[PDB]
DNA sequence: TTGAGAGCGGCCCGGAGCCAGCAGGGAGCTGGGAGC
DNA sequence: GCTCCCAGCTCCCTGCTGGCTCCGAGTGGGTTCCGCCGCTCTCAA
């Protein structure tokens, strides 16, 4: 919804694990809309600076993730609509990665760019 | 061009663009071709 | 699945035409006239035109019926050619900088000292002032006495000094530059720029050798080159057999007496005869002036055509009379 | 500090081949049944 | 009842009509014309 849409062009910054491309601003009042319970990502900014990535290479206005092929290559077939970043640039602690797997939420990065 | 397929390699922006370069030598060869405008410069003159 | 229609943008503006477009569908999704097109993509190397996904030109005419961004556009669209999807979205891959705006555009700044602030980073550059003489521009030295003497916009502190909007400079201007504003990778200054402040070059009929490996003390023609390993085509004496070898395996060696022609350096554009290759030194008797020249097996190269005897510039030939003073 | 200017930087018929579309014999192809 | 002269078919091919380039007689002399826009910093108020 229009809290998932960002509001300006300021301070873009992409998270690593739904690739949720919003400001640092709502990153601030909320944090993530989508793996918020799974990641605490409201409440501090040294912890989202290692939970989000600054370098993001395309975006997709995704809204029927149901129905999109694009959604289907990207694995948010199951993620609510938004903004998300078609490519990635980053990695998780391995400390919150072996949290979430613990949790049963294993880390798939989003790096899909062509590395050479 | 040459910059492009070098390392855009967009495929569309290339046929495009390669197909304004053959239009632009087409234009070298003769400004006078009936299925195609005419090229022309900023004072107006159809080019020789 | 929707197809892609070409839809051409104002040059430069296809993310603000997006972006605009967006907030349009965001705003009148909700009443009688939503928008039927499902996304628009806009290649950050693609500029001209964009790609709206949709089912129907009809579609896409009345998504593109907003700002006049699309006007050129909106009188036809193009369809995306099938197997293009998957070509639509991929993405290809004490410094010295150069600036960006500005009359010192495209020139070499020495990076002097790097402010921890990450927003500016001081720069020393050579100034291309006229001294504020002719403006009421060449590279030169700074001279602090001459825009003393003229006078104007000019604060003097010794060799530090101020001038023409608060441009520093000390002994060559001294000045904080943005870090956006300039270019701090893929610059490689030349030697000319370090006094201020590899390479592998093989061509067709140019004879190499073989100076390491099983294959070594072996004399071939270049037939093919490539980038960093060449993989030659060696046509090696008494062997038919075209061998493959990189650039670094092979050396630019000439056979005793035949004309070399100088790729580059000092004695760049002259042709002449060896007198004796050494290791790394051959000296050469060059034709039209009989001068012994030293260069190295790199700096050399064969061809049939001998020196013209004119000067770069095509003012003056070699052996003319020329005014050394009236 | 801000506003504009100055200069750099980039963007009226002719004829005649000539193709292409269509139209009518025409022998191959295989049924058709006439004949043995 | 299967070849075979025949009939019908079926391609088959040579034989008729429409859009189209491209040219178009011999010297003085006069007037006009060769970006425009964007864009970023200097000096002035």
């Amino acid at each position: 919804a229009l809290e998932t849409v960002p509001k300006d062009l300021r301070h873009l910054r992409a998270c690593l694990l739904c690739s949720l491309v919003k400001t640092i601003d709502q990153f601030e009042y909320d944090g993530c809309d989508n793996c918020d319970a799974y990641l605490q990502m409201k409440g501090n900014r040294e912890m989202v600076y290692d939970c989000t990535s600054s370098s993001f290479d395309g975006i997709i206005a995704m809204m029927s993730p149901e129905d999109s092929w694009v959604s289907k290559w990207q694995r948010v077939s199951n993620f609510k609509p938004g903004v998300y970043a078609v490519s990635v640039t980053g990695r998780l602690p391995q400390g919150i990665v072996r949290e979430l797997k613990s949790r049963g939420v294993a880390y798939k990065s989003r790096d899909t760019a062509i590395k050479t | 061009l040459r910059r492009n397929e070098q390392n855009g390699a967009a495929a569309h922006v290339i046929a495009e663009d390669v197909k304004l370069l053959q239009f632009h030598v087409a234009t070298m060869v003769d400004n006078e071709l009936p299925g195609l405008p005419r090229a022309m410069q900023k004072s107006g003159r159809p080019l020789k | 699945d929707p197809n892609l229609w070409t839809v051409k943008c104002k040059i430069g503006e296809e993310r603000a035409t997006a972006i605009s477009l967006m907030r349009k569908f965001i705003a009148y999704q909700f009443t009688d006239t939503p928008l039927q097109i499902k996304s628009v993509v806009a290649p950050e190397h693609v500029k001209g035109y964009i790609y709206v996904e949709a089912y129907k030109q009809t579609h896409v005419k009345q998504a593109i019926e907003g700002v006049g961004n699309l006007r050129l556009g909106y009188w036809n669209q193009q369809m995306v050619p099938i197997k293009e999807m998957t070509d639509v979205l991929k993405v290809v891959k004490k410094s010295w900088v150069r600036l960006k705006r500005g009359i010192y555009k495209d020139d070499i700044a020495q990076v002097d000292y790097v402010e921890p602030s990450q927003n500016t980073i001081s720069l020393k550059m050579i100034p291309r002032i006229d001294y504020d003489r002719i403006k009421a521009p060449p590279q030169r030295l700074f001279d602090a006495e001459k825009i003393r003497s003229l006078g104007g916009d000019v604060a003097s502190d010794g060799d530090f000094l101020i001038f023409e909007g608060n441009r520093y400079s000390r002994k060559f201007l001294f000045k904080s530059f943005a870090m956006s504003a300039v270019i701090t990778e893929g610059v490689k200054p030349t030697l000319s720029e370090l006094e201020k402040f590899r390479e592998h070059n093989f061509q067709p009929g140019d004879n190499v050798e073989v100076c390491e490996g099983e294959l070594i003390n072996l004399q071939g023609k270049i037939l093919s080159v490539d980038g960093n390993k060449i993989t030659i085509m060696p046509k090696h004496e008494d062997l038919k057999d075209m061998l493959e070898f990189p650039a670094q395996e092979l050396r630019k060696y000439f056979k005793m007496g035949d004309h070399v022609k100088v790729i580059a350096g000092r004695f760049e554009g002259d042709t002449g005869l060896i007198v004796r290759v050494e290791e790394n030194f051959v000296i050469l008797f060059s034709d039209l002036t009989m001068h012994e020249l030293k260069v190295l097996p790199r700096d050399l190269q064969l061809c049939s055509e001998t020196a013209s005897g004119v000067d770069v510039g095509g003012q003056h030939e070699w052996g003319e009379l020329v005014q050394l003073d009236p």
